[PDB]
């Protein structure tokens, strides 16, 4: 159930298709900027994490495989410890970033922080805090394993 | 005609309005809500009209800042017109200012406010209290620095509620005449290259001015005098075209306006000797003298070695002594324009400025009901049936030889409104949408085709450019018979070069090489008429300054007492309107003169104002 | 030449005409409100799951992520799954795909919590690598 | 000779099975004005008069010359040409509009949507037109600052991906900021009807806070703030203040 302009809007689109008028390019030509890039990443992350929770949840239930033999399988590959923690960063960033930026965006919905400099300060803070929080949550367990392996008590 | 074929589409309307500036929209509002099936033909989206560039304000004696009377305003307008203004139309204008500006506020025009919540007003050039005798007036109502922008958007918004029908990006080519009557308009639809004839009982011309006839101007690219040209092609004579307002303060390099409101708010002009020279040229009013006076004062300074900058060829507007909260509050727009186009920070540096073509008090001649007229000595003023004209394209004449600042947005609205009032009173359901004569519009189509496929050797851009330069040179702030005669001969030669015209784009769809060529034709008609009229007027009046004839030539010598003088006969003085008839194929122009109307609409409501020497 | 045809008013939205009849009070305000309140509440929930693990938390994650992802994919579906680009029935399919996506997400999460290690242990375990 | 070079989008609807194309033009900057519009006119005037675009004002007030220049939406007439003659400058129409010819977009939906907000003052109690000024305090009129200035160039809406995908249903930054301009007008009595018009899931709420609109607006306005403002109103988090009462001896 559409508003009158929404109906009109639809007929306009059909009128334009009928005239086989081209559509002016957009994605391919718009300058990359910290406004829509950081919106882009909010959606990619949201969707990536949802995609994972489907392919993880349905995947392991439909397949004879279970999570435990999957973990021990990769453990068995014995891959360099440096890389392993990078995978753990790639997994944490989206949760941190998207969560922080989610508070930002909620701000935006309340008309808070919409001036251009607040916007840009906010984008760096969110990107940065998420870089920190993700790195910290990976570095800390390792840091504490190395302490178990190499210190007195 | 000839080399291609054209789709032709007919319509039927009660009235057709050619223009959606302030004037056309106000008429459209009036007529629409009155029931008339009203069509608005404009060559650009209404909001892009030049009205939207207006800045400093709109006049009405509201008394928001101090007591005021509309008769003081009236006096200021008559004196402003240097007695070439018709006092009936000027009476109508000033009488209605308060109601007119008030309506705008009621439509939602967001005027700047006073601490009492009334419409803030400012001082402007050429305005006084108490019939000249009091102080500088505060009559000029504004939305900061963007009064026309705001007004045009308010008028456009409200037009959408008055059931008009918009033909947007339609370029009118001619009025459709049937034996002295106007029965419609013919136009090219830019979108799909088609040709539309609108039939109507009434047609309103509201097409703006012709600033682009000059090389430097404040006006928009679309200011090409198509309306005045339409009237020429319908065999109607144009009025007072030689009276071309130079605004004191266009930015030096680029022609952009800097509002006279910046002087109303306390700015002033300065020469290379650091002198507020308008103290010298106009001791009372100073920097708020009339525009013709201030622009001349500026030009002399330049001619007399006191010009500013590298070439000492312009002058400074100074605002930096004004509080920065006033500049932002009262002149945010020009603060921005000045930075963008001159690198200038108005809080610290002054703006480089120079007088610049700005406004046309000339136009299509009308009566005070805005009905278009033809004139003869024998017959007098004869109205052209079906045809009204208003706004800058019109000559009512509410401005005579010099238009007062903030009176034009006003005259657009007031006489835009008058068009609707007067048509709803005189038009009866009795009358039916007239039928077109056989072949109607063929000439206009033929011309269109010719220009479309024109394969001569002069590209229109260069022909235009020579016209603009010719005009800047031979019809500027100060004029001389020999320079004028020279100019005229060049202009009529350029008009001959129209036959050698080269265009390139041959499409019917959004062909702006074509419309710009059509525009050149219209410009040339205006420009040629302008110059032969100016050439022939051997006096100095308002904006028309002749170095060989520095006197204002009236029926008496109003600088001495009247008694004992014998009135000079009409043919011997110059207190009369100029009428130019032009044959559009050949270019041949004939002149005639029509008497100024001196009476008001009612001597009981207000007296007339007899000429006196014009000082400030 | 003027051997010509009769014309039509251009296409033009008449907002007075449009007003007549139209009431529809189909207010999406409170759904938008709750969507946002919900995400706000998930802020403390994410770090909570960093510290507290187990079945009951695994269940709070599954319920809240499911709800939040349901509203989320519905938005993205309405952006790229538009009748203008996919035609009207393929559009309706993708819209139905939004709901199918949500249900399978939940079933697969309920399964993982009930018959596998569960959410907070699975993370716990990949972090142990 | 500092020769700047311009790659300009081209489209010719007259051509049989026509298709979009970039064209390169060389311009002698010493023979040209400071602004991008100057270069386009120069080309049209000297090189190719078939090149087609909208323009009217000189000072960036009309809103006609809106286009995409060096990847951003702005007005040509006040966009300074980049002096670096080593780089070229790319010029396209407004993103994701249907093009008529070259840089000229069909603009008619944008205008339709604008008509739909009912952009005129509305009063619950009929008033006699022209008879007296309505009262409005400075503080109240100053709420319109940053709203009334919009020139309807559509740079913002042509920058918003949300509007790119759902222009037919989502009103866009420009139209919504005007919707808001009429909502917070202390003199206007229809703030509720104004919101009822845009209650559905798309009209306003398809704003994904991308912030492109505000980034790109050539008049330094903030349609995002206004949309947040509208979101608050639709969700009843905020309410429009009553008008301050008119003074006794007004
Ligand atoms: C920079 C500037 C600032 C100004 N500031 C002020 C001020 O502060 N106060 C004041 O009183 N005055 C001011 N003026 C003067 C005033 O703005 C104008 O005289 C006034 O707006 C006249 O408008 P109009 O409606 O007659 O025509 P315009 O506003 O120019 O509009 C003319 C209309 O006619 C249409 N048209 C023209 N030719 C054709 C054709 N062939 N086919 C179809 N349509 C056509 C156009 O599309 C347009 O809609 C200013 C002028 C300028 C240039
Ligand atoms: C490719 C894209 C794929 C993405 C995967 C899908 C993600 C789905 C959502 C998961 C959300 C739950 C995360 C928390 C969690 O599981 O436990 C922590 C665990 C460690 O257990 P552990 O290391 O064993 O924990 C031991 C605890 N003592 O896993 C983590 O380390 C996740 C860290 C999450 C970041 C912290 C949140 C940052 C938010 C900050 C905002 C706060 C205030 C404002
Ligand atoms: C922990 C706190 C979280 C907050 C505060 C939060 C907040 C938000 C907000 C405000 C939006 C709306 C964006 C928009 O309308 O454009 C959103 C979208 C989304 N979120 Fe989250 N979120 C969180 C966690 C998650 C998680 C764990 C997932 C896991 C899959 C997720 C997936 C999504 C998806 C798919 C969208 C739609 C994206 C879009 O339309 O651009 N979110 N989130
Ligand atoms: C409104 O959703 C979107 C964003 N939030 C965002 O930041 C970006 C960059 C986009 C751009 C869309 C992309 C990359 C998907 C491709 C869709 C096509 C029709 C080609 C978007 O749609
Ligand atoms: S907001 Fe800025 S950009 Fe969007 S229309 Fe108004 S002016 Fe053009
Ligand atoms: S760019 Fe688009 S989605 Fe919202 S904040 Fe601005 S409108
Ligand atoms: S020509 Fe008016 S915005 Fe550029």
């Amino acid at each position: 159930e559409k508003t009158p302009i929404q109906v009109w809007g639809w007929d306009y689109l059909m009128r334009q298709r009928a005239l086989k008028r081209p559509i002016a390019p957009h994605l391919t030509i718009y300058k990359p900027q910290m406004t829509w890039m950081v919106s882009g990443l909010h959606r990619v992350t949201g969707c990536a994490m949802a995609g994972t929770l489907l392919i993880g949840g349905v995947g392991f239930s439909v397949l004879p495989l279970d999570f435990t033999t999957f973990v021990e399988f990769i453990r068995g590959l014995g891959i360099p410890w440096v890389i392993l923690d990078t995978f753990k960063f790639i997994i944490a960033f989206p949760i941190a970033f998207h969560t922080l930026n989610g508070i930002r965006f909620i701000g935006f919905d309340m008309a808070k922080g919409t001036d251009i400099p607040s916007i840009y300060r906010g984008a760096y803070l969110v990107l940065g805090l998420a870089a920190l929080i993700s790195l910290a949550v990976v570095v800390y367990p390792r840091w504490e394993r190395h302490k178990k392996a190499t210190l007195p008590t | 005609s000839n080399i291609a074929q054209y789709k032709v589409i007919d319509h039927a309307y009660d009235v057709v309005i050619i223009g959606a500036g302030g004037a056309g929209l106000r008429a459209a509002m009036g007529l629409g809500e009155a029931g008339f099936k009203t069509a608005v033909v404009t060559k650009m989206f209404p909001t892009r009209s030049h009205t939207t560039a207006a800045q400093g304000g709109i006049n009405a004696a509201l008394g928001s800042m101090n007591p005021d009377d509309w008769k003081w305003h009236f006096y200021d307008t008559v004196k402003g017109s240097d007695w070439l203004g018709d006092q009936n139309a000027m009476h109508y204008l000033t009488r209605n200012a308060v109601e007119a500006v008030t309506e705008l506020e009621n439509f939602g025009m967001p005027f700047s406010r006073t601490p009492e919540g009334k419409i803030y007003q400012r001082s402007f050039g050429g305005q006084s209290n108490n019939y000249g005798k009091g102080g500088v007036a505060k009559r000029t109502c504004c939305v900061a620095d963007r009064t026309g922008h705001s007004m045009l958007h308010t008028l456009y918004g409200n037009s959408l509620r008055c059931h008009c029908t918009f033909f947007i990006e339609y370029f009118a080519l001619d009025l459709l005449m049937d034996k002295g009557r106007c029965v419609g308009v013919i136009a090219l639809c830019l979108e799909d290259g088609t040709i539309h004839r609108f039939r109507s009982k009434r047609t309103i011309v509201a097409t703006g001015g012709y600033g682009r006839a000059y090389f430097s101007c404040t006006t928009a690219h679309m200011n090409t005098g198509d309306g005045t040209a339409l009237a020429t092609r319908a065999g109607i004579a144009l009025e007072d075209l030689e009276f071309i307002q130079f605004h004191p303060t266009g930015i030096y390099g680029v022609g952009c306006l800097i509002t006279e409101g910046s002087r109303g708010e306390g700015g002033f002009l300065v020469n290379s000797e650091g002198e507020r020279f308008m103290e010298r040229y106009a001791p009372k009013a100073k920097d708020l003298a009339s525009r013709d006076v201030v622009s001349r004062a500026e030009t002399i300074e330049i001619m007399e070695g006191r010009g500013v900058g590298p070439e000492k060829d312009h002058i400074y507007l100074q605002l930096h002594h004004l509080p920065a909260e006033q500049l932002h509050q009262r002149l945010p727009g020009i603060s921005e324009t000045a930075k963008i186009f001159a690198g200038v920070d108005v809080t610290k540096e002054p703006i480089p400025v120079i007088p610049t073509v700005h406004y046309n008090m000339g136009g299509i001649p009308t009566n005070y009901k805005a009905q278009v007229i033809k004139y003869t000595k024998e017959g007098g003023d004869k109205i052209v049936p079906g045809l009204y004209a208003c706004g800058e394209c019109a000559c009512h004449s509410v401005h005579g030889a010099n238009r007062l600042g903030a009176n034009s947005l006003l005259d657009a609205v007031v006489f835009g409104r008058a068009c609707s009032i007067n048509i709803k009173e005189e038009l009866k359901p009795d009358e039916k949408i007239p039928e077109l004569p056989e072949g109607a519009g063929e000439e206009s189509i033929a011309n269109l085709d010719a220009v479309r496929y024109a394969n001569g050797d002069v590209p229109t851009a260069e022909l235009r450019l020579t016209m603009q330069k010719t005009m800047q040179k031979h019809a500027g702030v100060f004029r001389r018979g020999d320079i004028l005669a020279e100019g005229v001969k060049k202009m009529m030669d350029l008009f001959k070069e129209l036959k050698r015209l080269k265009t390139t784009d041959r499409s019917l769809i959004w062909n702006s090489d074509l419309t710009e060529s059509l525009e050149l034709q219209n410009l040339m008609l205006n420009a040629t008429q302008t110059i032969v009229a100016a050439e022939n007027r051997k006096e100095s009046r308002g904006a028309h300054a002749r170095d060989d004839f520095p006197k204002r030539e009236d029926e008496y010598d109003y600088s001495k007492p009247i008694e004992g003088q014998t009135k000079r006969p009409f043919e011997k003085h110059w207190r009369k309107h100029t009428l130019t008839k032009q044959d559009p194929r050949t270019g041949h122009i004939t002149l005639d003169y029509r008497p100024v109307i001196d009476k008001t609409l009612d001597p009981a409501e207000v007296d007339w104002i007899p000429p006196i020497i014009r000082s400030y | 030449t003027s051997a010509a045809v009769t014309g039509a008013a251009p296409p033009q939205f008449d907002p007075i005409a449009a007003e007549k009849g139209f009431k529809p009070l189909h207010s999406h305000g409170t759904l938008f409100k709750i969507e946002r309140y919900f995400a706000a509440a998930m802020v403390p929930l994410i770090p909570a799951a960093y510290f507290i693990h187990g079945r009951e938390m695994d269940l709070c994650l599954a319920l809240a992520l499911t709800l939040h992802v349901h509203w989320g994919v519905w938005g993205v579906v309405n952006d790229y799954g538009r009748p203008f680009v996919l035609g009207d029935t393929l559009a309706a399919a993708v819209r139905v795909g939004a709901y199918i996506f949500t249900a399978c997400l939940l079933a697969g999460l309920l399964y993982f919590n009930e018959h596998d290690v569960g959410l907070t242990r699975a993370f716990e375990m990949v972090w142990e690598l | 000779k500092r020769i700047k070079t311009f790659e300009i989008y081209r489209f010719n609807p007259e051509e049989p099975g026509a298709k979009p194309k970039l064209q390169k033009f060389d311009v002698d900057l010493d023979k040209c004005g400071t602004m991008v519009l100057d270069a386009l006119i120069k080309i049209k005037n000297e090189v190719d008069p078939t090149l087609t675009f909208r323009r009217s004002c000189r000072e960036g007030i009309c809103g006609s010359c809106a286009m995409n220049i060096a990847g951003e939406n702005t007005l040509a007439c006040i966009c300074n040409i980049d002096q670096n003659t080593s780089k070229t400058t790319k010029i396209y129409p407004l993103p994701h509009m249907f093009v008529i010819k070259d840089l000229v977009p069909d603009m008619n939906l944008f205008y339709a949507q604008y008509a739909s907000i009912q952009p005129w003052l509305q009063k619950k109690t009929k008033i006699n037109l022209g008879e007296k000024q309505q009262y409005q305090s400075i503080k109240e009129q100053e709420k319109l600052d940053g709203l009334y200035e919009c020139i309807l160039c559509a740079c913002c809406s042509a920058s918003c991906p949300s509007y790119w995908w759902n222009a037919d249903k989502y009103l866009g930054p420009a139209v919504l900021m005007q919707a808001y301009r009429w909502i917070i007008d202390s003199r206007d009595d229809s703030a509720a009807e104004r919101l009822a018009r845009m209650q559905d899931g798309f009209s306003a709420f398809k704003c994904h806070t991308i912030m492109n609109c505000t980034k790109t607006c050539p008049k330094h306005l903030n349609p995002a703030r206004a949309i947040g403002e509208i979101k608050m109103l639709l969700t009843k988090m905020k309410t429009k203040p009553a008008p301050l009462p008119t003074p006794a001896n007004f």
